RNA sequence: CGAGAAUAGAAACUCUUGAAGAAGUAAAUUAUCUACCCGUCUUGAAACACGGACCAAGGAGUCUAACAUGGAUGCGAAUGA
RNA sequence: AUAAACAUACUUUGAAUCGGCCAAGUCUGGUAAGCAGGACUGGCGAUGCGGGAUGAACCGAACGUCGAGAUAAAGUGCCAAA
RNA sequence: AAAAUGAAGACAUUUUAACGAGUAAGGAAACGAAAUGGCGUAAGGACAACAAAAGUAGUAAAGAUUUAAAGUAAUUUAGAU
């Protein structure tokens, strides 16, 4: 069972005038200038993030697997979603060592919990 | 560009009516104004003492207080974006009894005449009368026959041009 | 597009008990459920007044309750506000119900033989409201109200916040 | 274009309620016909729509729309100089058809749009009463001409092709 | 929905079904009647066009 | 329990029978009086229409201050919004001051039906709820003795005694788009334009707009 | 002929492709459509108006003192001490 | 007559602004101005989009992200959808 | 906005309807049916394997270069070097 995750825009909302200059980063900042080509929404360049682009509520923050993300740091965090293994999927944090990962990965098999980092920090 | 005089722009606003110069009537100083009456202010340029401001000429106001020689009259004056209440004291020569309620005060009499009959018909048991019908705008006329015995026809066509010189 | 007189914005009427008073958040839950179910205008009145700010919940001194309940022997005065004490005039026997009873007002009412109910005990006793006298204290007695407006005016002046070179 | 028969009467103090104003108006529909009729009363008899009532409004179909008649049209039009009167002759099988020609030629030769012409009277004249230099040559019995420099006629728009094969010739027809 | 909104729609649709057949019968009736007159009209030529050509 | 639904339907059937009598009996007397007047040589004056259906034609930009208020009192606050208007000396004058923004004629019973059945709506509790039953119409308009939808269509058509109460309850219909004019909408329909009075030629425009 | 009503009645399907990579997404190039230089003063700047060669770090409504309105809090003819 | 319950009446505190410009079935000074100064109204300012090839004001029409349809101004030889 | 439900579910609940352009400017924090919703940097007081060894870290921290995923967006998370 998986509802079709529908996206109203699959691109990135890059900052205006970030394709010419390097001091202007590619993170969105709405232009406040009076003569700006974009805040007036001129034709051809009228791409701004407006709340209408927001994706469906039912399938918001849902990974393509159909399961939401739940980060775990130790084996005892897995028990927090052992009842909801059909809704949440464990994702071992990036600081957990390569020894504690084999404890979490093996325990996630016992409780039958999908793990998104099953091939991370392998030998 | 005009001036700030009290009675500015009064060549035709204060001019007496044609062949109406001289004294006013004798019913001007004999009508009896009671508190609550609707009277019309009309500045009289023949009598300067107590001449109301030219912006109140023709406005309609309510008599609020009747003083021995002057009649208190209150009107609504418009300001920047609010309407204020103005309380003048105009001599009877400068005001005229307004008949704005001439129509209304004759509808009341018609209803009061009917209601007087309903207190007698009901006491004696007769079916009481119905109240007068309300006023409506000109309603769409219904369909009515036209006799073919007293009729006549006139053809209508665009007219041939006739020169005016 | 559509031409409207004015656009839809938030209605300036409150509907919850403000602040974080975990006990006032319960009366509104309790009286917001009695007004909805019973649909009694008394509960809607009580719920509405529990969600007003502090300056709109003026105090009712015990001598106001005394002169308002003179001709109401068996009644339960209901004032949604603090109830202070009027140390100049005596306090007869009466049953009151308020958000907060001042120490000397609570001891004086119960000394003469009265009762000092809270708002939970009133809903249990008379939920729809059967023997209540709704009361709310004066609102224009505040001192801040005097200074409002322009002092120079001809009809109703203000009171001229004092400062330098006052006279 | 259509022809309508419209009658109305005036009911007020100025006019007696026993006079009926007939009309035979030419208008594309029956609402542009009433407009022509009402303004014809008001500009000529001081009758306003608010003080009058429409009695009848019917179309007038042609009785014999299979016979060719010489129509004579009396009209007045407004130019940049003044106001003139014209009398043009037209050949058509319907009264509503010969008027439509009058608006097209007047709007072409004289460059006067249709809201300047007042059609006064349209009657039918005889064979010999056609004064038009061009219309006079076709009213005879023994009129014959060859329609020459023709263009081939296709059955419908279906057979028309953007590009053809072979040479193209006209027809003696 | 029409039945739900307008319960009279069942009565008024039944009439429009029966009236539909009535007009068909009216058409067929006058079809034969007018065809006969047309048939008789045809056989007034074929006689009165053989009493002009001869 | 739900045995009152069976009885309610019979009353709606009874009201539809009686409602169609007034419309049909008043139609016969108009035609009968037209035959007798032709035979006797008399003339007949058809009765003035009682209902006017107005459609907003233009947008919302560039409206004079007084005309803007008249359209609001007519509830034509949007383009392609059709409403039913009573005709008397006042609304006819009001509909004349705002002519460049409205086109209005007179609706036949076949047009009143299509608008109310297809684009009908009611204001219950402040929400423009589309018509989906008769229990919804009965609840909102029970006190006006309008319990079905053929009581709502009839009152609008004949302009009954409770027309104002019915008329404001119905929300202004939202209509589609269709060719309005031959030349353009900047000239009167008399000159082959878009606005102005269209009389019985408004039913043609409403047929492509519903 | 037949509305209401009473009683009886009927819906579970098929084919193609995909771990030899289906559907979706991303990157590069091509193709039709679209796209004047940002900040600012200005009624009006893409302007033949002014600053700007590029990058990194730093970079501008803060602190105290006095009054007032309002939101939360304690007590209340007292409050603060 | 018609419209009006997210109606109506407000109260307190406070920010920005008072260099304006255009259109006209209008006016004044001027020979006249893309000049100077006004009365009623709509706009540009603060505003994109479809059309006038381009255009701050003209015509249509005012904008959350889209899909399908009838439309408005205006067009249908090619560039250019018809 | 109005109804419904409401001690904890969860996605800031459920149903219906209307609406959404905008320079200057305003909408501080908390307020269960929330009197706008949030992202980021640094520092301080707490919480972070609840059966007496209790967040991560030499089985590789912070940082840097990229690749993928989530969020409309501020940004977050993860893989590899």
């Amino acid at each position: 069972i998986k509802p079709k995750i529908v996206k109203k825009y699959t691109g990135h909302f890059k900052r205006f005038d970030s394709n010419r200059f390097l001091r202007v980063k590619a993170s969105w900042r709405v232009p406040r200038g009076i003569d700006n080509r974009l805040r007036r929404k001129f034709k051809g360049t009228n791409l701004l993030p407006k709340i209408g682009y927001g994706s469906a509520k039912a399938t918001r923050n849902m990974l393509p697997c159909g399961l939401y993300k739940f980060p775990v740091r130790n084996t005892t965090d897995l028990e927090m979603i052992m009842m909801q293994n059909r809704k949440y999927a464990a994702e071992i944090s990036h600081a957990v060592s390569a020894k504690k990962r084999q404890e979490i990965i093996q325990r996630a098999k016992i409780l039958n919990i999908r793990v998104l980092n099953a091939d991370a920090r392998i030998k | 560009p005009l001036s700030n005089g009290r009675n500015r722009r009064t060549r035709k606003l204060f001019k007496r009516p044609f062949r109406g110069h001289g004294l006013s009537n004798t019913s001007t100083i004999l009508h009896t104004y009671k508190v609550g009456d609707y009277v019309t202010i009309l500045c009289n340029s023949s009598i300067q003492h107590g001449l109301p401001y030219k912006a109140f000429h023709g406005k309609t106001g309510r008599v609020w207080n009747v003083n021995p020689h002057a009649i208190g009259v209150m009107v609504n004056k418009k300001v920047n974006n609010r309407i204020v209440v103005k309380r003048l004291h105009i001599s009877p020569e400068h005001i005229k009894p307004s008949g704005c309620q001439k129509d209304f005060l004759e509808r009341k009499a018609a209803v009061a005449a009917i209601r007087k009959q309903n207190i007698q018909l009901k006491k004696e048991g007769k079916p009481l009368l119905p109240l007068p019908a309300k006023r409506l705008p000109k309603q769409p006329r219904p369909a009515e026959l036209i006799k073919g015995a007293d009729i006549k026809f006139t053809t209508v066509a665009p007219l041939k041009f006739e020169e005016l010189y | 597009a559509i031409d409207l007189d004015r656009h839809h914005v938030r209605k300036h009427v409150s509907k919850t008990a403000r602040g974080n008073n975990a006990y006032m958040k319960l009366l509104v839950r309790l009286y917001g459920f009695l007004a909805r179910r019973t649909q009694s205008k008394f509960a809607k009145t009580i719920l509405h007044r529990l969600c007003l700010s502090r300056v709109n919940r003026p105090i009712v001194s015990t001598s106001k309750l005394a002169c308002l309940m003179k001709k109401h022997p068996e009644e339960t005065a209901v004032c949604v506000n603090t109830v202070t004490y009027d140390s100049r005039y005596p306090v007869p026997k009466m049953n009151v119900c308020a958000l907060k009873f001042t120490k000397t007002a609570e001891a004086a009412i119960t000394k003469a033989g009265g009762k000092c109910l809270r708002f939970d005990e009133l809903a249990l006793k008379a939920p729809t409201g059967r023997k209540t006298v709704l009361i709310r204290g004066k609102r224009n007695v505040r001192e801040a109200l005097k200074h409002f407006g322009k002092v120079c005016a001809k009809k109703n002046p203000a009171k001229q916040y004092k400062g330098k070179q006052t006279k | 274009m259509k022809e309508y028969y419209i009658t109305a009467r005036c009911t007020d103090k100025a006019h007696n309620p026993n006079e009926i104003f007939r009309s035979r108006v030419f208008a594309p529909n029956y609402v542009v016909a009433k407009s022509k009729f009402w303004m014809m009363l008001k500009k000529q008899h001081k009758v306003k729509k608010i003080n009058a009532e429409l009695l009848q409004c019917q179309p007038i179909f042609e009785k014999n729309p299979t016979v060719v008649k010489n129509y004579q049209i009396f009209l007045r039009y407004v130019s940049a100089g003044g106001i003139h009167n014209i009398t043009k002759q037209y050949r058509d099988v319907t009264r509503v058809g010969a008027v439509r020609q009058m608006y097209n030629d007047l709007a072409s030769q004289y460059r006067t749009r249709q809201d300047k012409i007042q059609l006064i009277s349209i009657t039918t004249v005889g064979d010999k009463a056609v004064k038009n230099p061009v219309l006079h040559q076709f009213v005879g019995h023994h009129v014959k001409f060859p329609m020459v420099h023709c263009k081939p006629v296709i059955a419908s728009k279906r057979f028309n092709l953007p590009i053809k094969a072979g040479k193209l010739t006209t027809k003696l027809c | 929905a029409m039945v739900k909104l307008n319960p009279y729609a069942k009565i008024a649709s039944h009439k429009l079904a029966q009236v539909a057949k009535a007009q068909a019968a009216h058409k067929a009736q006058y079809a034969a009647k007018m065809e006969k007159i047309l048939a008789a009209k045809k056989e007034a030529l074929n006689q009165s066009v053989a009493k002009r050509f001869g | 329990c739900k045995a009152r639904c069976q009885a309610f339907r019979k009353e709606v059937i009874l009201r539809t029978i009686k409602n169609h009598k007034d419309i049909e009996a008043a139609k016969k007397a108009v035609y009968t009086a037209k035959k007798n007047a032709e035979i006797n040589g008399d003339l007949y004056a058809e009765a003035d229409p009682k209902l006017i259906v107005a459609i907003r034609i233009r947008g919302i930009n560039g409206v004079s201050p007084k005309i803007k208020k008249i359209l609001k009192l007519l509830r034509l606050r949007q383009i392609n919004n059709a409403v039913f208007i009573k005709a008397n000396a006042s609304t006819i004058k009001m509909l004349r001051l705002v002519d460049p923004y409205v086109t209005y004629g007179y609706p036949t019973l076949e047009t009143v039906q299509k608008l109310i059945y297809k684009r009908g709506a009611l204001k219950i509790n402040g929400n423009r709820m589309p018509i989906t039953s008769n229990c919804m119409i009965k609840k909102a308009l029970g006190d006006k003795d309008v319990v079905c939808v053929d009581d709502l269509v009839h009152e609008i058509y004949t302009v009954g005694k409770h027309f104002k109460e019915v008329n404001n309850k119905l929300a202004p219909f939202k209509l589609n788009g269709a060719k309005i004019a031959e030349k353009n909408k900047k000239i009167h329909f008399i000159l082959g334009g878009g606005f102005g009075n269209r009389e019985l030629l408004i039913n043609k425009l409403l047929a492509n707009m519903i």
